[PDB]
């Protein structure tokens, strides 16, 4: 449980002076082209010897890397992907939860955890679009469950790196003066609506439904003022969520 | 360019979402907020003074801070006190001591409202009002560890440890709540355009722009936005600018009393205007240096215009015009370009159309008997008789005339939204507590809870009740008493419940009236101008009938006039009607 900084800084050395051959981004036009070709493909699941499961151990691999609040290695990881292939990728109709879960990471590890302040993060719309397809997800989970039938892997994205992505980007010190909140009131409204409706449901566990209440309350706590207000039909089960927690 | 140093008093401007300066409602309200549309750098707002804050060093607060919680053992709070009383003392020894050090980058300062006298501070246990994800910032009189703010650069060219230089921006970091001030665009609801400042991360920096320099501070040398009497000697009279006959006029007030420097009226105090190359820069005025005259009640600027002696002395809304422009010639020897001393004689000339300011026994006001005020026209040649005397003023006489202006702009309010037929809850209970705020400020007494209605006042403070006649307060409260009549309300409907909250504003009115007329001549007279109004509500719950009753007993020559066969019988047949021994 703890990160070893000398070795994080060795092995982003080694693999940015490698070259393309240990490090493979899908970022090109053809490149995401054959991406999104061999995720299609990979419909039922990842194989395990695959390059799908190649990519994603690569980028895992990275964000754990740039884990840490450092400086050495975040910066060149955050050079060698940029948000707007995230974006692209995350963002496309057709994905899996594996890909997601690790562009979220990455995002999280070494975007929105920086330790040094980045001004392309906090004032662009690519952090909006990963946000309302975290809407999305979690709008997909509550329909699953609906119907009694819902993936594990689905769940698991929105629960464990969806909502660490949330309360870090809603908690971090860089972004208490982000400029586009006023304008993309909605969206964060939306979220803190599919928070409420994924806590309202009863097979959270005790562990997740700490997680969910304590990223509802950083969602409040950033959502206090700013030229907006919550909604009644939505305020009914806040009010009860501040009780809970004021207790 | 220069570097900043602890003590200046300089205007911060905010940058981002929202550009504007900061600024502080009307009232001992303590929200700070920024209004955009009252102006911006080239054109600062008419309310300049609201904006202006002064550098302060580290201030220690321990034993303020212990004793407070203590407080929240008679001679472990003595104890506390006293330790608390030597710590103020070290603190203002350390700031005297330390003053006019240059400021670095990264170290800790305090902003202090010069014209509210309180330091800002970030609370870190409650949040803001509006903008409940935020946190609250908040003016306190005697202050708290929240006041300490680490200043840091907001370009990359700057670093720790480094001069802070006029005209740069910079962010203003909380030590304990550690986060950048923000001018949130969360609208006000109260006032609108206003937007509220609180303590969130965020992008915004605020500006730093130089107006007063500690080596330029020094009281004993005139400087800008100071305020003064001008006394003129042969005549013994003081200048003043007054509504004659709806129109505003200046004029020098003759005097009747036995002593002419305790003729002070708060119209006839003004401030001193430095003209210098940054129109925010006020500065220390030079002996060759330009200067304008003020008034600090109405606004508006001495200048001088074509006389129907040539030119004639009058006021004018905005000092944007040469004509405001005026120089101080002094009447003895002057250090070179030394600064002006406070209370120094001088000769006032008009360098527009290069004409000397000159006194005429000519009344303007020859329509009334014994007229009072006298032209002060201008001559082409200087006149060495024509010198005029600066009186300090304390700053209890300013922060009594701004809190009159304040309450008596919302008491205009309050009297047009009642002729309009209809006051909506909120304002009327905003009219209720500057009633309540103004019975305390008449009778002088601490705020601890006690019916107004039946509160007492051992001496009346005749200065506060001369401001109230001189500022048409009373008229306000005439004004609010005869409004709802005329409707919105009725006498003979105030039994019934639902009046019962103007019944009580009513009442709070009528006990200002009263308590400005408690042994003084002049408030007593202009009352009692009214004396048919305040009859017509007699017998009514309102509690005129005591006003109406010290009013006219305090003075013989009131109730001889006032009481006749009519108020008898109208006594009688009140009594008969409760028969009470009141
Ligand atoms: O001593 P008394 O009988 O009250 O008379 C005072 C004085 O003789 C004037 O009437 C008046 O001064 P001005 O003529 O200059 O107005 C003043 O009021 P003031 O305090 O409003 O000036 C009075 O208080």
């Amino acid at each position: 449980g703890k990160y070893v900084k000398k070795c994080q800084d060795m092995i982003m050395t080694e693999l940015t002076n490698a070259g393309d051959d240990v490090v493979v981004f899908y970022n090109d036009k053809a490149s995401l082209a054959h991406l999104l070709d061999m995720m299609k493909a990979a419909r039922d699941g990842v194989e395990d010897h695959s390059p799908l499961m190649y990519h994603i151990s690569l980028v895992d691999l990275l964000a754990a890397c740039a884990e840490g609040k450092n400086v050495y290695t975040e910066i060149k990881c955050t050079s060698l992907l940029p948000l707007e292939d995230v974006v692209s990728v995350v963002t496309h109709e057709d994905c899996i939860t594996e890909v997601k879960m690790a562009y979220v990471n990455f995002v999280n590890h070494c975007y929105v955890d920086t330790e040094v302040e980045m001004k392309e993060i906090y004032t662009s719309n690519h952090i909006w679009t990963l946000f309302e397809n975290f809407t999305l997800d979690m709008a997909r989970v509550c329909s699953k469950r609906e119907k009694r039938v819902a993936d594990p892997t689905l769940e698991k994205y929105v629960l464990s790196v969806v909502l660490d992505t949330i309360n870090a980007f809603f908690s971090s010190p860089f972004s208490e003066n982000s400029t586009s909140l006023q304008t993309h009131q909605t969206i964060v409204v939306q979220l803190l609506q599919s928070t409420t409706r994924l806590l309202e449901c009863p097979w959270l566990q005790q562990q997740h439904k700490g997680s969910v209440e304590a990223c509802i309350r950083t969602l409040a706590m950033v959502a206090k003022g700013r030229a907006i207000l919550l909604p009644m039909d939505l305020d009914a089960h806040i009010s009860s969520m501040l009780s809970s927690g004021a207790s | 360019s220069s570097f900043l140093h602890i003590g200046d008093i300089v205007s911060l401007y905010a940058e981002g979402s929202v550009n504007g300066f900061i600024s502080t409602l009307g009232l001992v309200d303590d929200r700070c907020v920024v209004e955009p549309a009252a102006g911006d750098l080239d054109n600062p707002p008419k309310k300049f003074r609201d904006c202006l804050f002064k550098v302060c060093p580290m201030n220690r607060y321990s034993a303020q801070k212990q004793y407070w919680k203590a407080k929240q053992d008679v001679v472990l709070l003595q104890k506390l006190q006293h330790a608390a009383q030597m710590e103020q003392k070290q603190n203002d020894t350390e700031n005297k001591k330390v003053h006019g050090d240059v400021v670095k980058y990264g170290s800790v300062i305090q902003l202090l409202h010069m014209k509210s006298n309180k330091y800002l501070t970030v609370n870190k246990r409650l949040p803001a009002l509006l903008e409940k994800n935020a946190m609250r910032v908040t003016l306190d009189a005697t202050g708290n560890e929240g006041s300490w703010l680490f200043i840091q650069p907001f370009w990359k060219l700057r670093s720790n440890g480094d001069n802070v230089v006029v005209g740069d921006k910079v962010i203003l970091n909380p030590v304990n709540a550690g986060q950048p001030l923000h001018a949130s665009n969360y609208e006000l609801s109260d006032n609108a355009g206003c937007k509220e400042v609180n303590s969130v991360n965020c992008n915004t920096s605020w500006k730093i722009n130089l107006f007063m320099q500690f080596r330029d501070h020094l009281e004993e040398v005139l400087k800008g936005g100071d305020v003064v009497r001008l006394f003129h000697a042969e005549q013994e009279k003081f200048l003043t600018c007054d509504e004659y006959k709806g129109k505003l006029q200046v004029f020098l007030r003759t005097t009747l009393r036995q002593s002419a420097t305790s003729a002070t009226s708060s119209n006839a105090l003004w401030e001193v205007e430095v003209v210098h190359h940054d129109p925010c820069r006020g500065g220390a005025g030079h002996w060759n240096g330009l200067y304008r005259f003020k008034h600090l009640a109405t606004g508006n600027y001495l200048a001088a215009e074509e006389n129907p002696i040539k030119y004639c002395l009058v006021a004018v809304p905005h000092g944007n015009d040469i004509a405001s422009l005026f120089e101080l010639d002094p009447t003895t020897l002057q250090k070179t370009d030394s600064f002006v001393p406070r209370n120094s004689y001088v000769r006032l000339r008009h360098l527009c159309t290069n004409t000397w300011i000159q006194s005429t026994n000519v009344p303007i006001d020859i329509e009334e008997e014994r007229p009072i005020r006298l032209m002060l026209g201008t001559c082409p040649t200087k006149e060495d008789k024509e010198a005029f005397a600066i009186v300090s003023v304390p700053v209890s006489e300013i922060r009594d005339l701004d809190f009159a202006n304040d309450a008596s702009s919302m008491l205009a309010s309050a009297v047009e939204k009642l002729n309009e037929g209809f006051i909506s809850q909120n304002d009327r209970r905003f009219v209720i507590q500057l009633l309540e705020d103004l019975v305390f400020f008449v009778s002088d007494v601490p705020n601890n809870g006690q019916n107004v209605l039946d509160i007492m006042v051992t001496k009346p403070n005749r200065e506060r009740q001369k401001l109230m006649r001189e500022q048409n307060i009373l008229k306000q409260v005439f004004g609010i008493l005869k409004a709802p009549f005329r409707p919105l309300v009725r006498l003979e409907e105030l039994s019934d419940q639902k009046n019962a909250p103007y019944q009580h504003m009513f009442r709070l009115c009528y006990r200002v009236l009263r308590h400005s007329q408690e042994d003084y001549r002049k408030n007593q007279e202009h009352i009692a101008k009214q004396f048919g109004m305040m009859q017509s509500q007699i017998g009514y719950d309102i509690l005129a009938e005591d006003t109406i009753t010290a009013l006219l007993h305090n003075n013989r020559k009131l109730l001889e006039k006032h009481i006749t066969k009519t108020e008898v019988e109208t006594f009688v047949s009140l009594v008969r009607k409760n028969r009470e021994p009141r």
